[PDB]
């Protein structure tokens, strides 16, 4: 649903700057 | 793939239901206002064979997203 949507782009970012700490 | 750009354009795409353009105000409804107003900014003008007002293309959001700056 919009919630599972929105929650999947959070995630995305979320993981997102933790990959760039790293490479 | 082994990402969640993929899974998140894949969401996108149901979110305005089978549509590359989404209402910048029912985007607004679904990410935070810092979050919506940096797609909308990041967005690009539709661009297709029917012009949608008050939509915008989000597919420029993800394919501007993708481009890094160091990879």
């Amino acid at each position: 649903g919009k919630f599972y949507a929105t929650f999947l782009i959070q995630e995305y970012f979320r993981k997102f700057k933790k990959r760039k700490e790293q490479g | 793939d082994t990402d969640t750009a993929d899974q998140v354009m894949a969401s996108f795409k149901i979110l305005a239901g089978d549509k590359n353009y989404i209402t910048m105000d029912e985007l607004r409804r679904e990410l935070p206002p810092d979050q919506a107003e940096y797609c909308i900014a990041r967005m690009a003008p539709y661009t297709g064979p029917d012009s949608v007002p008050g939509a915008l293309d989000y597919m420029s959001f993800s394919t501007a997203l993708y481009g890094e700056s160091d990879l």
